[PDB]
């Protein structure tokens, strides 16, 4: 019980030291991944708008 | 007198040569593989995370030969070969 | 009271001993790693914003897909990727598994895990390490022929050092099993010790080293994936 | 006891492992590998598509 | 002649190789990477904030190491694995 | 007193004595190539792949020595030459 | 024989090895950090106020391993643990 | 106490005396050539073939000396001088 | 046998290995700091005063740890720790 | 106890003493002059030959070092000086 | 048994350990120093004589250490505290 | 048993202690010192005339003490202080 009680208690301090100092880099870091990806598929659907364009300002001209 | 007396006694000692050795290994390798990465942080700035990579494998290296003899040592003293 | 090894739920079958504790702490961890793999099944897209497991599966396949690439080309050996990433996770799920608070008194003064890390057994880093052996050790018959692969490995670059060289493979396996032994056995010596303090003075060294043990774990596999990735370029050069 | 003796958990630990090397080969890897592919493929596409823009519509005023 | 008698003369031994190779370590170590640090600092002054990252990182390596041999030395010394 | 027991202490002891030379050469021998190979790629970041194939060569040997002295650590505690 | 002379003369034995590490240690350390404190200071004049900050960072790193010796050496030989 | 146990425990201890020397002088030299050996590799990308030259043959000469160690171990383990 | 003999041979080997270790490291410590010392006397001359300042207290640090094992040593010899 | 064998055991404890203290030194000092050898031919490769006469010098002040250790050790296991 | 024979080999050998240990220091130590006076009188030949000054000052403090540790080793085997 | 046996014992321990610590140093010396003059050549050829004198003087520090250990060895092993 009472090493139950020690290391619960060290696992608490773990579990806090992480959420404080660890998770938020990570978490910053996985949501500029994400961010990244959806620019690149928002300067794709961009391009294919662009493309389309040219075609369109093609067949005026 | 008692024989496991003498054989735990050598076990013992044993045991701390095999963790004194490994722990001065370990340390100087540690050492000098930081001196590296400290060195080569300060001289190009930001080749911070490309050195990062074999740092950790050198650590990976160094470590190694302390840790293993670490489990060695918890044999000699932990279950002694040759115990009576 | 320390009570180095001493499995538990240990069994026989077929004439044979088996570990209970670490069967369980291995399939544990494979339940873990198969849950992963089957929830980025059904939720891998490249038309949208990934997730989080995406995220993390396709970062661990670019480390060892571009230590392969600067190592031996990812044409030659494709299969060393995959043998990677398994060997990568499995340890790491592994090792990490133990930070979880499952030490207790077992009615003895002595401390018992409910889970220990399956690396602090011999069993599970030999192998490991024999099927990371036998994997390279083939892929180089493969490359260069029955006889051509044993006389390349025994000449090495100088023939002359033809016995260390032949000391250097049989050092390949054990030193990737006794290592990453090693650094999670430990572990499992170290807590047990913390354990001898009473729990308001426990509580300190016990968050210090778990820490320390999570990074300690990170390292072991990294280290493990990469030394594969790398005998395997070896085994495989021309 | 000596804990450096393999015992017959060997084998098993070995058989777990390579069923999450199966797993890892047929449903992790290869979509991965796949994805991957992907987004570089629609990279190259995305800056194709801008030259070819480009290049169109100073086309246009030329011709 | 007590054979517990022998086996703590053995366990204090013991500890003492562990604290020996302990301190090299770590003290090597330690110097080999603030030998780093100093150089740096010198070369690259605006790179203290970036080098105290690696520093840290190398030390914390190395500290381990030693704090490690200690738990081990407290064992043999107070809890002697095989006393009688 | 039992030959066998003094015989086990000093294999024992010899073992122990061993493994620590092996360690500290094995640690310190690494930590010196992981230096020269974080040199090398900070200096020159195209050079990893090929810095690699000289750095574990370097490995090959250092680990060699190591091993054989554990192997006849083996031997000395399990295998103890010279046991009546 | 007395049991307490054994006990004395391993207590004794494992103080000496534990100044002698931590000597070792302290001063090969304090030795390492002072050459990158010198070349830095003939490098660069302006430096030196700057260089002492790290410096005293790692001789208080080095003396620190050095002085937990010491107190563990005056635990063994004035209140030797398992002294019966 | 058959004086051959005595003898047969010195021998082991200096047998593992003889192999941690050795130990440490083969990774150690072995861990320098090889820093050497990947520096120069690093600065010269063509001079790798040029270098294996030196390089081994100061491993012949580091090594040498530990496997003429290792020859003199054996005759200290297995045909131990002076045993009665 | 007397209890003080095998105390005294005890005291006499830990302070062996007192000095031993602090000459280790205040030999090589000051190699060392001595080195940076030459070699910046060596690329600026008119630096040779400005040197000292920094040299001494690598120095006066080295030595400090040689001379207080020194006091230990004689603590060791001549006033023995529990001695009867 | 016969006193020959006590004597001998000590002659074989002191050889392997002379024959780690020689191996340590050859295989440092020949990896650290390999180390200047390799280093030196990767500057400049037409040095080579000039080079090999410093070396051969270097080498010899180490290897006779060792060698001289050897022989020395002869005397201490094949002919123990006051073997009684 | 005499006790006086006991304190002789404990003297004995702790007068070689402390001759180990200064004969370690002060090989590295002038080796370092040497090498630093060498690289110096190399580099600017000019400043040959200047550099002995703080040759001989390094060297002055290794030796001098060195020779302390000769002065104890005569007080442990010459004038052995403790004897009965 | 025979008071001669056990002087003679500590002395054999003893000599061998101080031969192995003159070989390390010696070696690791000469090493360092051949290292210097290597280099030294390397980047200059005329300087190969120059860089004997100093060198030679490193080598006279680095050998002298190692010969004095031989010299005291003898004393420890031919001239055993305290036999009796």
């Amino acid at each position: 019980m009472s090493i139950f009680i020690g290391q619960l208690i060290g696992f608490a301090v773990i579990a806090f030291i992480i959420v404080k100092w660890v998770v938020p880099p990570v978490r910053t870091l996985m949501r500029n991944q994400q961010e990244a990806v959806r620019a690149a598929l928002a300067e794709s659907a961009e391009a294919a708008k662009k493309l389309a364009d040219a075609d369109a300002m093609h067949a005026k001209a | 007198l008692d024989p496991n007396a003498i054989i735990t006694a050598g076990a013992l000692i044993g045991g701390g040569l095999i963790m004194g050795g490994g722990a001065i290994g370990a340390g100087i390798g540690d050492g000098i593989a930081g001196n590296a990465l400290i060195s080569g942080i300060a001289r190009q700035p930001e080749a911070q995370g490309r050195l990062f990579t074999p740092f950790f494998i050198t650590v990976g290296l160094v470590e190694a030969a302390y840790f293993i003899n670490l489990a060695f040592m918890a044999l000699f003293v932990f279950a002694t070969p040759g115990l009576q | 009271a320390i009570h180095v090894g001493h499995h538990t739920l240990v069994f026989e079958l077929f004439g044979m001993t088996f570990n209970g504790d670490t069967i369980l702490a291995t399939a544990v961890t494979a339940v873990i790693v198969i849950a992963l793999a089957f929830y980025l099944r059904a939720k891998v897209t490249s038309t949208g914003v990934p997730s989080g497991v995406q995220l993390f599966w396709e970062a661990l396949t670019i480390q060892m897909r571009q230590q392969i690439e600067g190592s031996i080309g990812m044409k030659i050996a494709p299969f060393v990727l995959p043998l990677s990433v398994t060997i990568f996770v499995f340890i790491l799920i592994s090792n990490w598994l133990a930070v979880l608070p499952l030490q207790y008194g077992g009615a003895d003064g002595a401390a018992a895990e409910l889970y220990k890390a399956p690396a602090s057994d011999i069993n599970f880093v030999l192998a490991l390490a024999l099927f990371v052996f036998v994997c390279y050790h083939a892929a180089g018959i493969w490359r260069r022929g029955i006889v051509g692969h044993p006389i390349k490995v025994v000449k090495g670059h100088v023939a002359f050092l033809a016995p260390i060289n032949i000391v250097e493979e049989l050092a390949k396996p054990i030193s990737l099993a006794l290592r990453l032994f090693g650094n999670i056995f430990a572990g499992g010596i170290l807590v047990a010790l913390i354990a001898m303090f009473p729990w308001y003075i426990q509580w300190f060294p016990n968050a210090v080293w778990k820490t320390f043990d999570l990074f300690v774990g990170l390292i072991q596999a990294f280290i493990f994936s990469l030394l594969t990735i790398l005998y395997f370029s070896q085994s495989m050069e021309l | 006891s000596n804990f450096l003796i393999p015992n017959g958990t060997f084998f098993a630990v070995l058989i777990i492992f390579l069923i999450v090397l199966g797993v890892i080969s047929k449903w992790v890897v290869p979509p991965i590998s796949k994805v991957l592919a992907e987004r570089e493929a629609m990279l190259a596409k995305t800056a194709a598509d801008n030259r070819k823009s480009a290049e169109q519509v100073a086309a246009a005023q030329a011709d």
